[PDB]
């Protein structure tokens, strides 16, 4: 337009990270370029400008909630896996990945009540190794009362917190691991609240509203400051998804526009990954894919995190399929350090750069205290020792009802290692 | 009675006609009641607004607010049987241990109208003389007075 | 001629089948899979629940079949 190479403005440094999908994990600012790179264990697939991130680990899971099951399916095996059954009315699923550092894992599902039936919260350890029905599971109620509709679930591995919704009640109530200390952390100015996502790192907790406001809000996770992303065009915006590698850009699937949409941590930049993915329900992201079930066909379809490329049927599960949660280490990242230096009594819920106190609802902090609350401290309550064999042993309770394994001729140790 | 209801008219207000030709009060319309057969007055009902003494629940059905934790789930959604533990009391209604009203003339009487019968395990015994059972009852462990040939009878009802 | 309730109340049955003392039958409402004894004993007993979208029960084995009823047709007809 002009020969003003210095018009002000000119060719120099250029921040091309702030461009929208420039690099998949981490991208650096370079005078007139950038660096595209992966990070901890996560290895580049090809050259370095745009290069595609591989988890270096297992293989990544699905956990799929069916009404009545838990299954988990393998991507690269392309099988399913069953974990859970007999159960009724499983809403939302999420994990903690190693709490003990053993090979198995805790997943907190939820579970809806009907009529008279109030619905509970319960939890329970999947084998991250491959096993079926060969090793039993022992699901744990965590005794939270006056649980209605728990349509959302989530983890807080730093925190040691699980937070979940519950429409009917329309309050998000965060409790400890075990229930011991629950608290309403909102518990306002909400109207059929849904799916609710929370990042440690940025001490922000993420839910959505698809009510007659159709909100996306960011509060802190501890509740102290509250505000709302974004009120516009939202529909039912029923489900989200946290990309932690990538920015902590959220994600957000509307059910009743049958649309996926992007926008940041403070919801600036707002941009629409994909369109007419008939009627989206869940969202979850690993490396470089976006995966979600039309609901209506009970069907998984992946595309690329940065809306490129096509949508692509992958699985198709029964109708009552609600929830794609990808089970995998690297999807939660547990690197992130707690600042809570068990100063508070009961519960120390977490917040941007810090940590403060809270106490279990119904219960006010002493006189004069921040830290000491006025309810009784519960005793913590853990699970009891789940099966552990791999590699298809089946396990069996001896007379001190003590998970053995019937470990088969292809391997041996205590758990057949 | 019943031949010319097709010819019958209904009042011009304060009245309700219904398919099978059926009048009946405006107010019986829309009560959750079949006035007439033919469901014509419950047909099409949006949920009317609770008044000052009545709790919501999320079945948008209006119940008396003596009701909440009413520890019988009046409401169909059970949505009043919630957060009695933060919901305190009525000041006519003795709260139990687990958070839920129960009259406060049926505290004491003998009868675990609480499931965890705290309503009667608070008192003292019924006499100074040194017991429960006024009439030579069984007194279980949570002082329920059940009656003496309902002592030990098939069930466990203490 | 002999008409006779083996069952009532399952659930809105969609599809039967009987193999030994045993009928089985789909609730489509949910996907269950009901047994019961086949002369009306006994009570319906829950076995599986499948997705919804279950539209049949078939008992696949051997003797489900009298494979032993010999042809008649002596390859007469032409087609
Ligand atoms: C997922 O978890 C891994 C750890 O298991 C994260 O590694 C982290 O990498 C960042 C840099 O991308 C580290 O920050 C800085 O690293 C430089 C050295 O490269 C150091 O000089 C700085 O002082 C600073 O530590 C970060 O510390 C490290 N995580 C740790 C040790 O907590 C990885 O980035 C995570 N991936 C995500 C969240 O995308
Ligand atoms: C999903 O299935 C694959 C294929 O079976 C698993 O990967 C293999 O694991 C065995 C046992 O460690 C190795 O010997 C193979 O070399 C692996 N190969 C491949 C192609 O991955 C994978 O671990 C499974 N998913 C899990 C358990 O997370």
């Amino acid at each position: 337009f002009e020969t003003n190479v210095f018009d002000r403005t000119s060719c120099l440094d250029i921040n091309e990270c702030e461009q929208f999908g420039t690099c998949p994990q981490h991208c650096r600012n370079t005078k007139g370029s950038y660096e595209c790179v992966c990070a901890d264990g996560f290895t580049s697939m090809s050259d370095r400008p745009g290069k595609r991130c591989a988890a270096e680990g297992s293989s990544p899971l699905l956990l799929l909630p069916d009404n009545v099951r838990i299954r988990k399916y393998n991507l690269s095996s392309e099988r399913f896996s069953e974990y859970l059954q007999d159960e009724e009315y499983i809403q939302a699923v999420d994990y903690d990945w190693d709490p003990k550092d053993i090979g198995l894992s805790v997943v907190y599902y939820t579970v809806r009540g009907e009529g008279s039936r109030f619905g509970a919260i319960k939890r329970a350890y999947i084998p991250n190794f491959e096993s079926g029905r060969n090793n039993l599971v022992q699901e744990v109620d965590l005794k939270l009362k006056y649980v209605m509709q728990p349509d959302g679930i989530a983890v807080d591995w730093v925190g040691r917190h699980i937070y979940w919704s519950d429409v009917k009640n329309k309050r998000i109530e965060v409790a400890k691991l075990d229930g011991r200390y629950r608290k309403w952390l909102i518990s306002t100015d909400l109207d059929q609240p849904a799916a609710i996502a929370v990042n440690p790192k940025l001490g922000l907790m993420f839910w959505t509203d698809w009510g007659k406001e159709p909100k996306i809000e960011s509060a802190w996770m501890n509740g102290e400051d509250r505000n709302i992303l974004v009120f516009e065009d939202l529909g039912w915006p029923t489900g989200l998804s946290i990309d932690y590698l990538n920015n902590d850009r959220i994600y957000w699937s509307d059910f009743k526009e049958d649309v996926i949409e992007t926008i940041k941590y403070d919801g600036t930049d707002r941009r629409v990954i994909a369109k007419e993915a008939m009627n989206p329900y869940s969202l979850d992201i690993f490396e470089d894919q976006l995966y979600w079930i039309s609901k209506e066909k009970g069907e998984v379809w992946k595309q690329n995190k940065f809306g490129q490329g096509k949508k692509e049927k992958t699985l198709v599960v029964n109708p009552w399929l609600t929830q794609v949660r990808i089970f995998h280490q690297l999807r939660y990242n547990k690197s992130v350090p707690n600042l809570c230096k068990q100063i508070c009594s009961h519960l120390c819920l977490l917040r941007p750069g810090g940590y403060s106190c809270a106490c279990p609802q119904g219960s006010s902090f002493i006189e004069g205290s921040t830290t000491e609350c006025d309810a009784a401290i519960e005793l913590p309550i853990n699970l009891p020792p789940p099966c552990r064999c791999m590699h298809g042993g089946n396990c069996y309770f001896d007379e001190t009802d003590l998970p053995k394994c019937k470990c088969p001729s292809g391997y041996t140790g205590k758990y057949c290692e | 009675d019943e031949q010319g209801c097709e010819e019958r008219t209904c009042h011009p207000v304060g009245d309700f006609r219904c398919k099978n030709h059926h009048c009946i009060p405006l107010r019986w319309q829309c009560d959750g009641q079949n006035d007439c057969g033919d469901n014509s007055d419950e047909e099409n009902c949006a949920p009317r607004e609770c008044t000052e003494s009545e709790f919501r629940c999320v079945n948008q059905q209006c119940i008396p607010s003596r009701w909440i934790c009413d520890h019988y789930n009046d409401c169909g959604d059970n949505s009043d049987e919630r957060d009695c533990e933060m919901r305190t009391c009525h000041p006519e209604y003795f709260q139990c241990t687990s958070g839920h009203c129960v009259h406060s003339e049926l505290k004491c009487d003998g009868s675990a109208d609480c499931l965890d019968a705290s309503d009667e395990a608070d008192c003292p015994t019924r006499f100074p003389d040194g017991a429960y059972c006024q009439a030579t009852m069984f007194e279980c462990k949570n002082h329920v007075c059940i009656p003496p040939y309902w002592k030990c009878d098939g069930d466990d009802d203490c």
